[PDB]
RNA sequence: AGCGAG
């Protein structure tokens, strides 16, 4: 679990994008936007927080953590794994297949 | 909680309101339901006393009265009683008779002319009984009902959206119990309609006419669309008997068409419960739905003209978009579209419910043969107890408890298998969905599913979703419905009264989530508190006026799920492999408690019902181990007998030791003996093992496992595994089979053990081939070949004219000789019809942990053992104590199981003890850490449950303070890796170790029962190509696949030899056969049997098939 | 029927 590094500003990120989720939500509130586009415009927002956080955890990690090591040294596993176990798992689907 | 039990301290931060219920209660509490036992009457009585009414009083009930077609006389029952069981359930599972009590109902006669009545218990069968482990004993064996999950019957709603106009056509399917179905759909055309018994549609207004409605009646009911007044104007049909005329015309083809015959046909068909019974369920559903009865108590399932109007109402309302509709007399409905696999509409039939729906289905027959007779049956002469005939109901009972696909075979390979084949909820069998015609939308997880059936538990095969486990709080409805508690919050103040909730009520309300802060006065301490709503949707939340929270967390877990620490760290994928793995953990010798475990261990233990407890307090008086007798505080003593060495049937062992003393004073209900997987009476299904996590010489690759040796030789990984054979003599035209130490032609070395009436002696060592019963059974004169009979003269012997058919070990397999059980019939035991004799011999053998054995964590960290290194070539850490066994650090990043690793950490620190100094104050990461866990003595059993639990920077600060081993030494550093030696090379590993205590089980998938060769063996009937599975001596199946990749590498020859002398051609084979045991060439091959067996079966279809030479 | 590997 220390050879496991979480980004430091990872709250920083959450709050930011928490603000445009609760700006969309309020949009939503005064009927501005049907529920369809109020949800793609939520998870647009979301997928983009996903995309920094996991940049943030990127840029963060050393070259010689047994994490990164394997993963970018063709062994096994993809940088998604990586930032799942450690940032933001990000958006899941829906059981119908939707987000 | 439990009196006595062992301190297993946890780092939960969150108090529990509702104690874990009683987890078998799913089975006996449906089956005392349909006994109507006195608990049952109670429990019922004290929610619902109106009308306490058991399963079989219900049968009965609805059964009686029954009159002939004159209705001179009638026939009754009443007043179901059963007897005490035949034999206890020990010496039931011993000598192979069910364990079942006999069933008498009192009868009643009135001949309605004449005017007597005659009553007198007429025995109904023995109906087999449940043992208060929540289980059914059949013919010797364990076998358990599982509960079903079906689709409620009922109105359900739906809407689509076709191709052809783009337009949402509505759609409903009252669906009843053994009726026909009424489809009232909306095609795209603006006109509905109904579809009776899936019979080529027709206006609705027809049938509104066939029930008499008139067209002004029509369109003041039916009035407010335009669809219905289209229907109307469009059906050209002009009155009720042209409506009732079609009807008939169209519903029962080929016959005269009357007027009799045409309405009492749908009388009958609908609103009369001979043939659309609806069900207690069915009707209540209908109701809710619909709001027409729901003050009114539940009588007579069947329908009324008015349930088809007003669902008819609601399609049309539904369709023309409208909110709610108030029936006549009815209270208002909200008009919306229903889910299938919501769990307001999947109901469980329980082993009750089953169980009664057999007795039904038995009772009917004798209905129809009582009725049949009744003709034939001479008046006055006749009394219930020769009028009725109780074989088919025995009949129906014997046939469901046996090959009922529900009823399946007890699955004991430790407490945790057993108790979880209990809880599981499968959505297939008999009137449920098959593998093949279930789609894909039912195996998925559905937000109804919260508390009511586990998300994580489930089959990976090919049966992922179709099968599940029951929650640890989830309740069964009366319905069948599964409720779940909740805390009812009120005015934003949490309480702690439980409402339990089913899946309908849940989402009418705004449901809280159980780790919400409170501020202690009951209140939540903070706006934003995390709910859920209607829809299944996890959204934002409105604070304040939340009307109901979860009782806790795990909630949503099973009990095998609930078992895993550090579950919220996996994977879905690496926890369901987990959760289904730790039910194939093999009993070990021993059994060990986790250091690191959760709070269900000793629940799941005591509730398996494979663990002795007390039943009342006392004083122990005696104890030995074979028994305990223990003194009660009022005079009386009672003496609870182990069952020791015995056979699961699954073949472990069943193992039970006491762990109380000779003085001891123990309460009622405290563990006093041990079972298999258990001790001091929490579970324990594996064994702590100190582990490595890095790679070591390519031995653990691809999740292969390397361990120490002393593992083997303190034998810790080691499981008594017990085997059963069968062999009886039997009677046969020649004669009958003896079983005596008389074989013919075989020597006296292989009769040495042989006792002096033949079965082998108790504790006589036995390998493969050895012989355990000595049988002899006649041969009948038959030929001896002329070479043969010289050498009997040479050698001067005899036919003998008995062959030998004795009793050997199988192949592979050896063991010592636990027991003998011989039933004889000369001793008047009981055996099937033509059997003299019938012996079993217990085999035991010790298996030790050996390469190819599969082991695993409860993290899904599966793997076979590739190596058993020497202690003396294993990694040590500097204080010089060897690691037992060694993961691969490849196999945690991307499985996304990272629990185990923070399992590993915990465990070590848990088994080097710890001291967070206190001196100034609590460190900022201990705060909230419970009181006392601030110092824990080394080897101290810890819990973290499911979902609250050890967080990470409480890991990270017990780790940091891990007091020493024996000198002044942390061996961990607070990164939480050690600095190993290598054990062949010497010097020090260049970078620290994660180093730890893993708790891995020994998984039921040993390379003993894997290993399989042949070369010569038996031959199946009608084609050759020997028989297949190792249990015959059976040939590895070479199928199309594989012999496309042969034909891809070109190999013409050898998948020539492999298809025809190795498999099915005859003369070949044998051939083949000498040329290798003499040193010849393998022969050319011939034509394959199979391909003379097909052209025989084509010529057999009148195809002239013939292989024209050229 | 349960169950294993992919
Ligand atoms: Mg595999």
């Amino acid at each position: 679990m220390a050879d496991v590094l979480v980004p430091p500003r990872k709250k920083e990120i959450l709050d930011h994008y928490e603000e445009r989720a609760d700006k969309v939500e309020k949009q939503f509130q005064r009927g501005a936007l049907n529920h369809d586009e109020r949800n793609e415009a939520l998870v647009e927002i979301w997928k983009e927080a996903t995309d920094e956080v996991g940049q943030a955890l990127r840029e963060h990690y050393p070259d010689d953590n047994p994490i990164i090591t394997i993963v970018d040294s063709g062994a096994t596993g993809n940088f998604t794994q990586t930032r799942t176990l450690a940032g933001m798992k990000g958006l899941v689907t829906n059981p119908k297949g939707e987000f | 909680s439990v009196p006595g039990a062992p301190n297993r301290v946890s780092f939960a931060k969150l108090r529990e309101p509702l104690e874990v219920p009683g987890l078998l209660d799913v089975q006996t509490d449906s089956f005392e339901w349909l006994i109507g036992s006195p608990r049952w009457r109670e429990s019922a009585a004290e929610r619902g006393d109106v009308n306490p009414v058991g399963g079989l009083e219900e049968v009965l009930y609805e059964l009686s009265p029954i009159e002939d077609f004159s209705g001179s006389m009638s026939l009754s029952f009443s007043d179901p009683r059963f007897d005490d069981v035949k034999a206890p359930v020990d010496e039931c599972k011993d000598k192979d008779m069910t364990y079942a009590a006999p069933l008498f109902v009192t009868a009643e006669f009135i001949n309605n002319n004449t005017g007597e009545i005659k009553s007198q218990t007429v025995f109904m069968g023995d109906f087999p009984m449940m043992t208060e482990k929540g289980t059914f004993i059949i013919n010797g064996t364990e076998r358990v009902v599982v509960s079903q999950l079906v689709r409620s019957p009922g109105v359900y709603f739906d809407e689509t959206i076709d191709k052809s106009t783009d337009k949402t056509l509505h759609s409903v399917k009252v669906i009843p119990s053994r009726g026909a179905w009424l489809e009232f759909d909306v095609d795209k055309r603006d006109t509905v309609g109904v579809r009776i018994d899936r019979k080529r549609r027709q206006p609705v207004t027809v049938l509104l006419k066939a029930l008499g409605w008139t067209s002004e009646q029509i369109v003041e009911r039916f009035g407010f669309s335009e669809i219905m007044r289209s229907t109307l104007e469009k059906d050209n049909t002009v009155g009720t008997d042209e409506a009732l005329l079609d009807i008939y015309r169209k519903l029962r083809p080929g016959e005269p068409p009357t007027k009799e015959s045409a309405q009492t046909l749908l009388e009958n068909l609908f609103f009369k419960e001979k043939r659309y019974d609806l069900a207690r369920v069915g009707r209540y559903k209908v109701n809710k739905k619909l709001g027409l009865h729901v003050g009114e108590p539940i009588t007579s399932s069947t329908l009324t003209e008015e349930d088809v109007v007003a669902t008819i109402e609601y399609l049309v309302r539904l369709h023309e978009g409208q909110t709610t509709m108030t029936v006549p007399g009815g209270v208002e409905v909200p008009v919306e579209t229903d889910d299938i696999d919501h769990f307001g509409n999947r109901r469980l039939r329980t082993v009750g419910e089953l169980i009664q729906n057999q007795i039904r289905v038995g009772m009917s027959r004798m209905e129809r043969v009582v009725r049949e007779r009744m003709t034939t049956q001479d008046v006055e002469a006749i009394t219930p107890q020769t009028l009725i005939n109780i074989r088919p109901v025995v009949a129906a009972i014997k046939e469901f408890f046996g090959t009922s696909q529900l009823s399946q075979f007890m699955d004991q390979n430790n407490p945790l298998s057993g108790l979880t084949h209990k809880r599981r909820l499968s959505a297939l069998g008999p009137g449920g969905l098959s593998r093949e015609r279930a789609g894909l939308e039912v195996r998925d997880v559905h937000p109804s599913h919260y508390g009511r059936m586990c998300p994580i538990e489930t089959p990976e095969g090919p049966n992922i979703g179709l099968i599940g486990s029951l929650s640890v709080y989830a309740r069964v409805n009366p319905f069948g419905f599964i409720e779940t508690p909740y805390r009812k919050v009120v005015d934003g103040v949490v309480s702690d009264e439980i409402v339990y909730l089913t899946a309908d009520e849940e989402d009418r309300h705004v449901v809280a989530q159980a780790n919400s802060p409170i501020d202690a006065d009951g209140r939540f301490v903070e706006p934003r508190v995390l709910v859920r709503r209607k829809a299944g949707e996890v959204e934002y939340v409105p604070s304040s006026e939340v009307d109901y929270m979860d009782v806790s967390p795990r909630q949503m877990v099973s009990v095998a799920t609930a078992m895993i620490p550090f579950l919220e760290h996996d994977d879905a994928n690496r926890a369901l492999m987990g959760a289904n793995m730790q039910r194939q953990a093999v009993p070990l010798v021993r059994s060990e408690a986790p250091l690191v475990g959760t709070g269900m261990e000793l629940r799941a233990a005591i509730d398996a019902g494979d663990v002795v407890v007390a039943e009342e307090s006392g004083v122990i008086e005696e104890v030995s181990a074979d028994y305990i007798t223990v003194m009660h505080d009022n005079g009386t003593r009672r003496t609870y007998r182990m069952r020791k060495f015995a056979r699961s049937n699954h073949g472990t062992c069943a193992n039970q030791c006491p762990i109380v003393d000779a003085g001891d004073r123990v309460e009622a209900g405290q563990v006093i003996a041990d079972g298999p997987c258990t001790d001091d009476g929490e579970m324990a299904l594996g064994k702590n093992l100190l582990v490595a996590i890095m790679p070591w010489e390519g031995h653990n690759y691809e999740d292969a496992i390397i361990l120490s040796n002393r593992l083997v030789e303190e034998d810790v990984l080691t499981s008594i595994h017990i085997e059963e054979h069968e062999i009886d003599a039997r009677d046969t035209k020649l004669g009958a089979e003896e079983i005596t130490r008389d074989i013919p032609n075989i020597s006296d070395e292989v009769l040495a053990d042989l006792d002096e009436r033949g079965i082998v002696r108790i504790g006589a060592e036995v390998r493969d081939g050895d012989i355990l019963v000595g049988k002899v059974t006649p041969k009948g004169e038959t030929e001896l070949t002329p070479e043969e009979r010289l050498l009997r003269a040479i050698f001067g012997e005899k036919a003998r004219e008995v062959r030998d058919t004795s009793l050997k070990v199988p192949h592979g397999e050896s063991g010592k000789v636990i027991g003998i059980r011989v039933f004889s019939r000369e001793d008047e035991d009981e055996l099937p019809a033509g059997v003299n004799e019938l012996v079993r011999v217990y085999v035991a053998q010790k298996r030790k942990i050996s390469d190819g054995d599969k082991l695993a964590g409860r993290h899904g960290n599966k793997g076979v053992i590739g190596k058993i290194l020497p202690v003396e070539d294993m990694p040590f850490l500097a204080d010089g104590t060897p690691v037992d066994i060694i993961l691969n650090t490849h196999g945690v990043p991307r499985r996304m199981n990272i629990g185990q690793i923070l399992e590993t950490h915990l465990g070590w620190c848990a088994h080097s003890g710890w001291k967070v100094d206190a001196a100034k104050g609590v460190p900022d990461w201990a705060a909230r850490l419970p009181d006392e866990l601030l110092e824990a003595q080394p080897n101290a059993i810890v819990s973290t449950p499911v979902f609250d639990g050890a967080q990470e920077a409480e890991l990270q600060g017990l780790l940091s303070c891990t007091l020493p081993n024996r000198d002044g030494d942390v061996l961990v550093d607070a990164d939480g890796k050690a600095m190993l030696f290598d054990g062949r090379s010497g010097e020090p590993f260049p970078y620290p170790v994660t180093v730890g205590y893993m708790y891995i089980m020994k998984l039921h998938h040993l390379v003993d029962d894997k290993i399989h060769a042949r070369s010569t063996g038996p031959y199946s009937m009608i084609t050759q190509q020997p028989l297949g599975g190792k249990a015959q001596f059976g040939g590895q199946r070479f199928g199309e696949m594989e012999c496309w990749a042969m034909q891809a590498y070109g190999a013409a020859y050898t998948l020539q030899e492999l298809l025809t002398i190795k498999s099915d051609d005859t003369v070949g084979r044998v051939k083949v056969y000498e040329a290798i045991v003499k040193g010849e060439n393998i022969p050319e091959p011939g034509i394959p049997e199979s391909f003379k067996v097909l052209l025989k079966e084509l010529q057999s279809l009148c195809l002239n098939v013939e292989v024209l030479s050229s």
